[PDB]
RNA sequence: ACCGCUGAAAGCAUCUAAGCGGGAAACCUUCUCCAAGAUCAGGUUUCUCACCCACUUGGUGGGAUAAGGCCCCCCGCAGA
RNA sequence: CUCGAUGUCGGCUCGUCGCAUCCUGGGGCUGGAGCAGGUCCCAAGGGUUGGGCUGUUCGCCCAUUAAAGCGGCACGCGAGC
């Protein structure tokens, strides 16, 4: 939650957005990844905000 | 002033306002000015 | 423009006066001071004036005590006090270097006197807090001059804070206000100050004229 | 409907919206104000003062007809000023001028003066007849209130202060 | 193993907040978040992180109307009747700053911990401060949209 | 508590909704006393302002001093 | 709750808090002329006596007082009496 709130998405977000992605990395790593390599925490949250819908507060 | 939680306007001229969120009857007769408490 | 004067409590005598009563004074001596320092708004943050009283050998002065009654031009002095003035006004009248005497104070004005209070020791609570005590006889038992009961029972399970006990008393700074000045004795450097004064004889005594009068 | 007025210049030397806040200069002296910001004030035809606001609400409508008079007490209270003229009853009261101070003898054990503020005159006609005048309505009849109240009450004999004209109440007595 | 800070791996940093318009809330949320380290992904419980904080122009601070005059500040000395109360509104008279700092103290946890972390806190009533020879970067309110 | 001033919503009126006053042994200052262990441990000043050895050379461990203090000693109206 | 013990009335000593105020302080109304009051509103800073009788609490009485307030705290307080 503080490594996606410098690259402006909150952990909600990017939760729904990893699951649309198909992306199955688990928070052990994840939070692992944002502390080792900000740079592919950077490109892991592009890939959560381009699978998230136009508009997330449309219904289904 | 009477104090009561029921005040209600006596005589033709006694008018009831709401100053301060509290209901009172201003009243050019004295003894009938009253505020609820 | 409140004054100030540093003394030593001689005791009391008593004296007659124009109407023939009888007036009980305390004599002090509001000895030759010396400024040796003013405290200013942009230094120190407020406004006073120290006052530096009493004949002592340059030898007990040690030499960090020595330096500061250097810096001012003053030989050592035993007692060193501060007059605390308001804001406004400072020293326009006060300079390093000055010499203040007793007649600084009219025949008729009032003075507020404070000093260091007579010490009473290890002081019970009938002495020291003004307690009745329990009776003489009618059976009681060794409780003479104890206290009695010290609070409730289970509320509160405690003692309440500044509860009077016993304990020690005395040694206190006492200031008494509104004494009257009866005579100031420019030749021997003496106010005849009606009434009594804290502390013992021979101890230091600070005279400030009254805000109540 | 007050609110839905216009207000005019009858004078008015200098009647100009600085910014959300209003000037007023006469033949008399000047004034200030400063109306809140959702009510707007504005223009006539010949720079007469104009108010306006967003409509229809329940705190926009009060605020508008309180605006509107505040100013026509600026563009009026230099012009034709303020006077409240008072009377005082009751048997050996008086007052006079000391300066432009006002004392009075209201069966006291000391006479009570009342100091003339800032753009307050005090005057009288009479001995149990006196006027407060000045420019500002609130402040004249602040100080009117001060004057009125300087004794209790008395409905046995109708002794004190007034203002001129009024019809204070009356009891039966013993 | 997941990452423990080690000590001397913490850098910190200065800020400073301006509170001119800024209601006491917000700005005591966004000082406790940033004096704890909250927004840092090397936050660990038991670690001071988090950076040095400077609260400016707090005799300015949104407070409503209201709240200035009705809403209580409590203390009691031990001794009994010792319940001493002020008002906020005459709290802002005196000490502004302390209005702000007891806001903020109240929203760090209640352990030792927070004892060195309100350490790293400077309020000022005035828009100046002493800390020029840190630079402090100004922080502004963000709020990451959803 | 109560008494108002100006003033709308609500063409009048209204102590009130914007705003401004008066007002008590209660509250806060002012009076007296404690008070920087107030760990945010403050301020203004003055004094000393100096050696020597060992070492695994360390914000090391000793030794000897300065200003200063303490114990001893003569006492106190200071005091278990 | 407590029976492998939580000492019960009054007084004494020392208290502390509440306000539903007895006095002192500020008000409204009055069938308030004045002086005295009646009733309500605000107000807990300080004050609030000595005796006779009774184990008494309470109560009555005597002489005063600006007044002789009402309650809570294990009907405060027996490792205090
Ligand atoms: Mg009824
Ligand atoms: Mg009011
Ligand atoms: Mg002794
Ligand atoms: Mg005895
Ligand atoms: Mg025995
Ligand atoms: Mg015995
Ligand atoms: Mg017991
Ligand atoms: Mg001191
Ligand atoms: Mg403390
Ligand atoms: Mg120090
Ligand atoms: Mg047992
Ligand atoms: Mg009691
Ligand atoms: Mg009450
Ligand atoms: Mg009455
Ligand atoms: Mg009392
Ligand atoms: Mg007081
Ligand atoms: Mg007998
Ligand atoms: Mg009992
Ligand atoms: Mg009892
Ligand atoms: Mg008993
Ligand atoms: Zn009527």
């Amino acid at each position: 939650n503080a490594a996606a709130r410098l690259n402006d998405i909150t952990y909600n977000r990017l939760i729904q957005g990893l699951k649309a992605a198909g992306v199955e990395v688990d928070r052990k790593n994840l939070a692992d990844i944002a502390i080792s390599d900000p740079a592919a925490f950077t490109a892991l949250v592009d890939v959560a905000r381009a699978a998230l819908p136009e508009d997330v507060n449309a219904p289904s | 002033v009477k104090v009561n939680p029921s005040v209600k306007p006596i005589c033709d001229k006694c008018r009831l306002i709401r100053r301060h969120g509290r209901v009172m009857v201003i009243c050019s007769d004295p003894r009938h000015k009253q505020r609820q408490g | 423009a409140r004054k100030g004067i540093l003394g030593t409590k001689l005791g009391m005598t008593q004296v007659f006066d124009e109407s023939n009563r009888v007036v009980p004074v305390t004599v002090v001596k509001a000895g030759p001071n010396v400024v040796t320092r003013i405290r200013t708004p942009e230094r120190d943050g407020y406004s006073a004036v120290q006052l530096a009283y009493g004949e002592i050998s340059p030898r007990k002065v040690n030499k960090p005590l020595t330096g500061q009654y250097t810096a001012a031009g003053v030989n050592p002095r035993r007692y060193l006090a501060e007059l605390r003035l308001d804001d406004s006004d400072a020293a326009t009248e006060y300079q390093v270097g000055q010499e203040l005497t007793a007649e600084i104070f009219a025949d008729g004005s009032y003075v507020d006197v404070t000093g260091t209070s007579k010490g009473k020791g290890f002081a019970g609570t009938m002495k020291r807090h003004g307690f009745r005590g329990q009776g003489a006889s009618h059976g009681a038992q060794a409780v003479h001059r104890r206290p009695g009961s010290i609070g409730g029972c289970a509320t509160p399970a405690r003692v309440f804070k500044g509860t009077r006990m016993a304990g020690r008393m005395g040694n206190d700074r006492v200031t008494v206000l509104n004494l009257l000045v009866h005579k100031v004795d420019a030749e021997n450097g003496v106010l005849l100050i009606k009434g009594a004064v804290p502390g013992r004889t021979g101890g230091l005594v600070m005279v400030r004229s009254a805000i109540k009068r | 409907r007050i609110g839905k007025q216009p207000i005019p210049v009858p004078a008015g030397v200098d009647v100009t919206i600085e910014g959300q806040s209003i000037s007023v200069k006469g033949p008399k002296g000047t004034l200030g104000l400063t109306v809140a910001e959702p009510i707007k004030v504005a223009r006539n035809d010949d720079g007469a003062i104009v108010v306006t606001r967003p409509d229809d609400e329940r705190r926009n409508r009060s605020l508008h007809g309180l605006s509107r008079t505040l100013v026509s007490n600026l563009v009026t209270g230099v012009t034709q000023g303020y006077t409240t003229k008072m009377e005082i009853f009751g048997v050996g009261y008086r007052v006079q001028l000391k300066g432009s101070n006002l004392e009075f003898a209201l069966g006291y054990s000391h006479p009570v003066v009342i100091e003339a503020p800032e753009g307050i005159t005090f005057a009288v006609q009479a001995p149990t007849k006196f006027t407060v005048s000045g420019i500002d309505k609130q402040k004249v009849g602040q100080i009117a209130a001060n004057i009125r109240r300087l004794r209790r009450p008395d409905p046995y004999k109708g002794k004190g202060v007034r203002y001129e004209g009024e019809q204070i109440r009356r009891k039966v007595g013993k | 193993p997941t990452y423990a800070p080690k000590a001397g791996d913490t850098t910190r940093s200065w800020y400073v907040i301006d509170a001119t318009d800024v209601v006491l809330g917000r700005l005591a949320v966004a000082a406790a978040n940033l004096l704890r380290g909250k927004h840092k992904p090397t936050f660990a419980p038991n670690v001071d992180g988090g950076d040095f904080v400077i609260v400016i122009n707090a005799d300015k601070v949104a407070i409503s109307g209201d709240k200035l005059q009705h809403k209580m500040v409590y203390r009691h000395s031990g001794y009994p009747g010792g319940l001493h109360k002020r008002t906020i509104g005459e709290l802002m008279q005196r000490h502004p700053d302390r209005v702000v700092e007891k806001a903020i103290l109240g929203m760090l946890p209640k352990n030792r911990l927070s004892r060195q972390i309100q350490r790293k806190l400077r309020v000022y009533a005035g828009p100046e401060h002493p800390h020029s020879a840190q630079q402090p970067v100004p922080y502004e309110l963000k709020q990451v949209a959803q």
